[PDB]
């Protein structure tokens, strides 16, 4: 999933201009997200981690 | 949900006041809505001119 | 035009049902913030409950299940029926039109006290 | 399209872009080389 | 949760003395503390909001300041009308618990 370029961006818009995009046709990288040491919390409520 | 602190990206020494939120809004947040209305509510007896 | 009047209160016993109500005019309780708050005798103010815009109910710690809140736009009224009360509940209660964070409780009315004494 | 597609957009849920493509937009009578 | 441990609760002084109110908080309040005038038995009246701006109607003898852990309230011209209980409130961390307030009586 195209994440690396977006996550390391400088600044995103404010809360009123919150970004919502549709995502499909790629792959998640749960292990790297967990152990990246740059993401603090990975919380899954409705689904089993 | 993936949440992480952005002291390196979205923290300024002089003070970041860029994030603002709204008080008055009539309708509820319908599913998949993006409304950019700028209506000011008349929540009393003195009109907001 | 705009006015928030208070109704209810008395000498209900602990565990006894009572009805407090705040009737508003000029606002919309369903789609705007409004709140109820207590003030104990000899103590500072204590937050009780809020009604938000969008069908989201939030209460305090001690009134999570003891109060029942219901709102109507026909007369712009908010009702709280309180059952299974406690003796400590004797205090002066207010309904307030809280407007987020720009100075808390800027506008005040009269407020009605509730005594939960066994006498 | 000449060399307003839409006036407003609501409940946008999908946009797709393929590889960049280079065609010719000249209007002329004659034989057609491509077949699709 | 943010809880304030305000040392003074009831201070007595003579007429004309300065009034200095200090309200310490467990965590940092970001320009988000209020100062009220409640009067003996009367309902509280808000004077200072957002820790820096003055409301139209508040007398010039009242002043409030603070941005962070420390918060100060100052009254220079003591009057009998100032016999009241001044509260410090933090509308910062949910739930927004109220303060106890120091009572000044002259």
């Amino acid at each position: 999933c195209p994440f690396g370029e977006v996550f390391n961006a400088t600044r995103f818009a404010s809360v009123y201009a919150w970004n919502r995009k549709r995502i499909s046709n790629c792959v998640a990288d749960y292990s790297v997200l967990y152990n990246s040491a740059s993401f603090s919390t990975f919380k899954c409520y409705g689904v089993s981690p | 949900v993936i949440a992480w602190n952005s002291n390196n990206l979205d923290s300024k020494v002089g003070g970041n006041y860029n994030y603002r939120y709204r008080l008055f809004r009539k309708s509820n947040l319908k599913p998949f809505e993006r409304d950019i209305s700028t209506e000011i509510y008349q929540a009393g007896s003195k009109p907001c001119n | 035009e705009v006015q928030l009047l208070e109704s209810g209160g008395g000498l209900v016993q602990p565990g006894g049902s009572l009805r407090l109500s705040c009737a508003a005019s000029g606002v919309t309780v369903t789609s705007n913030y409004m709140s109820w708050v207590r003030q104990a005798p000899g103590k500072g103010l204590e937050w009780v409950s809020v009604i938000y815009s969008g069908g989201s109910t939030y209460y305090a710690d001690s009134v999570k299940g003891r109060f029942t809140i219901s709102r109507h736009n026909s007369k712009n009224t908010l009702y709280l029926q309180m059952n299974s009360l406690r003796a400590e509940d004797t205090a002066v209660y207010y309904c307030a039109r809280d407007l987020r964070e720009a100075g808390g409780m800027d506008v005040w009315g009269q407020g009605t006290t509730v005594t939960v004494s066994s006498a | 399209l000449d060399v307003g597609v839409y006036s407003s957009a609501n409940n946008c849920t999908f946009e797709y872009v393929s590889q960049p493509f280079l065609m010719d937009l000249e209007g002329k009578q004659g034989n057609f080389k491509n077949l699709r | 949760d943010i809880v304030m441990t305000q040392s003074p609760s009831s201070l007595s002084a003579s007429v004309g003395d300065r009034v200095t109110i200090t309200c310490q908080a467990s965590q940092d309040i970001n320009n988000y503390l209020n100062w009220y005038q409640q009067k003996p038995g009367k309902a509280p009246k808000l004077l200072i909001y957002d820790a820096s701006n003055l409301e139209t109607g508040v007398p010039s003898r009242f002043s409030g300041s603070g941005s962070g852990t420390d918060f100060t309230f100052t009254i220079s011209s003591l009057q009998p009308e100032d016999i009241a209980t001044y509260y410090c409130q933090q509308f910062d961390n949910l739930p927004w618990t109220f303060g106890q307030g120091t009572k000044v009586e002259i």
